[PDB]
DNA sequence: AACTATTACACATATTTTCA
DNA sequence: TTTGAAAATATGTGTAATAG
């Protein structure tokens, strides 16, 4: 029964790779969004000076 | 502002960057001379292109790194510098939740100036961390540039405004000395097939050196890595020579845009390389 | 034995790791909702120059 | 019972901040 | 000032007790 720890070791393992792949995905969805942002953000600024010829 | 802005109709240009590393200080601490170039000298940015005759505002502020889109640096301050054995630059001070320097920008001198009271304050970590609002963690991030932006009034009473960063600058001592780090890549694109020597420039190569290839989804993630095999038989100090690896779907019709970074040791790292293989 | 300012580290640690998920995500609505009504602003303007 | 997920603890490592 | 490091934290890993 010392298997117990091999065990409960991938189990907490498995628990903290959990918590991090949730946190970098969503470190991943706001740094595309701030991309999107921005991008959005550049091309206004490139109507604006269209626009006003 | 963390609001988008370009190199401009006209341009505001880097002549001369600074050191890759600066060690900056904390409050805590005697402060540090003002950032330096690679060559002892001074960091040097100016306006081509003005054919005008009023000194403008050339302002400073350190910003982000890494791979992100420009943001004022929020664990990082810019630092009015002290003096010169010549009262090189004068400056002015101001805010907006983070520090920005202003020096004068002189026709007489070709709308160029020389920076030499820009120095870089380090804030707590768990300081910053604490305001609500901020999402990054300071840990491990201690990469900077220098922004400089002017903003040209006109005849017509427009406002063209200008922006630009140097590259990027290690404030961390250890990482300064631990994290590799590329500046000069020998080819930014190659085909397919690869198998091409590729020189990469740069600072702590060492022998535990690897350098990594990356596929990643506007997703972010990872869709491939692959190793390189950089030739350790024998070389120059620091800089690695790295024998292109061949891309996973070589049937491809259309670029793929991939990135690639030097390791030495599980958490000592490059900041992710850009690269690019082409069809055949 | 120095172990009860470890406990008080760990105990801080962890709470912001757990702060730091809320933050993001709080961050996530937030873009996505600016990002929204940016994306219409751009069309906007758009048909406006298309119309010049 | 028997097993996995969770949370706090001590200790090992990694980085940051304070001091000399 | 500038340099190098000890002193102080912050975060990862293996356990143990415990909820589910």
């Amino acid at each position: 029964r010392r298997i117990r720890r091999e065990r409960n070791k991938m189990a907490a393992a498995k628990c903290r790779n959990r918590r991090r792949e949730l946190t970098d995905t969503l470190q991943a969805e706001t740094d595309q969004l701030e991309d999107e942002k921005s991008a959005l953000q550049t091309e206004i600024a490139n109507l604006l000076k269209e626009k006003e010829k | 502002w963390p609001l988008s802005s370009q190199s401009g109709s006209y341009e505001l240009r880097i002549e001369v960057q600074p050191k890759p590393h600066h060690r900056a200080h904390y409050e805590t601490e005697g402060s540090r001379g003002a950032v330096k170039a690679p060559t002892g000298g001074h960091p040097v940015v100016q306006l081509h292109g003005y054919m005008e005759n009023k000194p403008l505002g050339l302002q400073i502020f350190i910003g982000t790194a890494d791979e992100r889109i420009l943001k004022p640096h929020a664990f990082y301050q810019v630092h009015r510098i002290t003096g010169k054995t010549v009262t090189t630059t004068s400056y002015e001070k101001i805010v907006g939740n983070t520090k920005v320097l202003e020096i004068p920008l002189e026709p007489k001198n070709n709308m160029r100036a020389t920076i030499d009271c820009a120095g870089i304050l380090k804030l707590r970590n768990a300081d910053i961390e604490l305001r609500k609002g901020e999402t990054d963690i300071g840990r491990k991030n201690t990469r900077v540039r220098l922004v400089f932006r002017v903003h040209i009034p006109e005849s017509s009473g427009r406002i063209v405004s200008l922006q630009t960063a140097s590259n990027p600058i290690e404030c961390s001592q250890r990482s300064a000395h631990e994290l590799p780090m590329v500046e000069r890549q020998d080819t930014d694109s190659c085909l397919v097939y690869g198998g091409q020597q590729m020189i990469l420039t740069g600072q702590n190569f060492t022998s535990e050196s690897k350098v990594v290839f990356t596929e990643k989804t506007t997703d972010g993630q990872q869709i491939w890595e692959m190793e390189a095999t950089v030739d350790k038989d024998k070389s120059q100090p620091n800089m690695l020579f790295v024998e292109i690896p061949e891309y996973r779907n070589k049937h491809i019709r259309t670029p793929v845009k991939v990135n690639f970074y030097v390791i030495n040791g599980k958490r000592k790292r490059s900041q992710p390389q850009h690269f690019t293989y082409h069809p055949v | 034995r120095k172990r009860m300012r470890n406990r008080i580290a760990a105990s801080k640690c962890r709470k912001r790791k757990l702060e730091r998920i809320a933050r993001l995500e709080e961050k996530v609505k937030t873009l996505k909702a600016q990002n929204s009504e940016l994306a219409s602003t751009a069309n906007m303007l758009r048909e406006q120059v298309a119309q010049l």
